[PDB]
């Protein structure tokens, strides 16, 4: 971060391991990068509910000191279920939700 | 492997 | 074909969920292979190839080094707070070091940051430290006056680091030198065309949109290349077009697993 900058907002992508086929097992990914400080809440949600067996990879950081983390969970997407990654960080005024776009 | 014998600022 | 070894060190004054007081992460070619924190208090493997190729003494030594670093980083946080005349609060101390092996030549670096801003960095060519501000100038004088710090770092980065990188690349060759083909899908809404590439390795990739064979650089929006959980990668490119022009467009995907660039239509 630049001198006199306090914090940096997360940039977020939500994507599946494989192209989405409704009814086929897949993995849901939420990758969050470019944030500081490292304190963050990253939540994978199915219809607003916390998903089973979410895993959180170790954090890395770039030359600008900002952090990155992959968060993922196994899932079986359908035509009707709504999958989001909700991210709360002090550089957001309120938690931000990022919707997975299936593109079946 | 990690460098050993690090120093405080 | 190029290779790198990186160590990422993060200490905080106020830990939080997923953020221990002190973490060290090691990575080879951008893949995490070892990790230590102040809670487990041991260096632990994060990939199969490391455990299968080092002895117990490796783990014991990395653990011992990390246990000592934890203490050093606690002091750095206190000292930094005092240097900047700060009250008790949430603060971050980070250091990163590493080496690159590329086409006969080597690169090395060591840099530390406070609250996400530069603090001090090694200038390996002159064996001096580059201070970001007046607070860091005190550290510059201390490290330079010590008289062996810069030298030890040069030795480490130019010899030890590179020697171990060569070993790690050899241990993880089946993983690190493999190629996996992107599975590609094209989509569309309203018209925004989307070209998504799934599960490729290595990370370098080029996804372009073509109108009647013509590259549309100024029109192509791209995400950052991001990892999947299994160490493969994901990338996408989109383009905004007129809904009547749909069939003029193709997505070109260049990647090391593809002898020829792949072409895809919606």
């Amino acid at each position: 971060m630049e001198f006199g900058q306090a914090k940096a907002a997360p940039k977020v992508q939500v994507y599946s391991r494989h192209p989405a086929t409704a009814g086929t097992e897949n993995i849901l990914n939420c990758y969050v990068e470019g944030f500081h400080p490292p304190k963050i809440d990253i939540a994978l949600l199915k219809n607003g509910e916390p998903m089973k067996d979410v895993k959180y990879n170790d954090m890395s950081f770039g030359d600008d000191w900002t952090f990155q983390r992959l968060v993922y969970a196994p899932f079986t997407p359908t035509k009707s279920d709504v999958y989001t990654c909700r991210v709360d960080h002090e550089a957001f005024t309120e938690p931000q939700s990022f919707r997975w776009e299936p593109d079946f | 492997r990690l460098i050993q014998n690090s120093i405080t600022i | 074909e190029p290779h790198s070894l990186r160590y990422f060190y993060t200490a905080v004054s106020d830990p939080s969920p997923g953020v221990p007081q002190f973490v060290t992460v090691g990575s080879v070619d951008g893949e995490v292979f070892v990790r230590y924190d102040s809670e487990t208090r041991k260096m632990e493997p994060r990939v199969d190839w490391i455990v299968a190729n080092v002895d117990q003494q490796y783990w014991d030594r990395e653990t011992e080094t990390s246990r000592g670093n934890e203490q050093i980083f606690r002091v750095n946080l206190d000292t930094a707070r005092e240097r900047y005349n700060q009250s008790r609060g949430s603060h971050t101390w980070q250091c990163m070091h590493g080496c690159d092996l590329e086409d006969g030549s080597i690169r090395g670096f060591q840099q530390c940051g406070y609250d996400g801003k530069d603090f001090i960095a090694l200038d390996k060519d002159t064996l001096t430290y580059t201070a970001a501000d007046a607070a860091a100038q005190i550290t510059k004088r201390k490290w330079e006056q010590e008289g062996t710090v810069a030298e030890q770092w040069k030795n480490y980065l130019e010899n030890t680091c590179i020697e171990w990188l060569r070993k790690y690349v050899s241990y993880g060759k089946d993983v690190l030198e493999r190629r996996e083909r992107p599975k590609v899908r094209v989509s569309g809404m309203e018209l925004t065309l989307s070209c998504r590439a799934h599960g490729f390795y290595p990370p370098p990739i080029s996804i372009s949109w073509l109108k009647d064979g013509v590259v549309q650089e100024q029109e192509t929006k791209r995400g950052s290349t991001v990892p999947n959980s299994d160490g493969t990668y994901h990338a996408w490119a989109t383009i905004d077009v007129l809904p009547g022009n749909r069939d003029k467009y193709q997505c070109r995907v260049e990647h090391a697993s593809l002898p020829q660039p792949g072409l895809f239509s919606w």
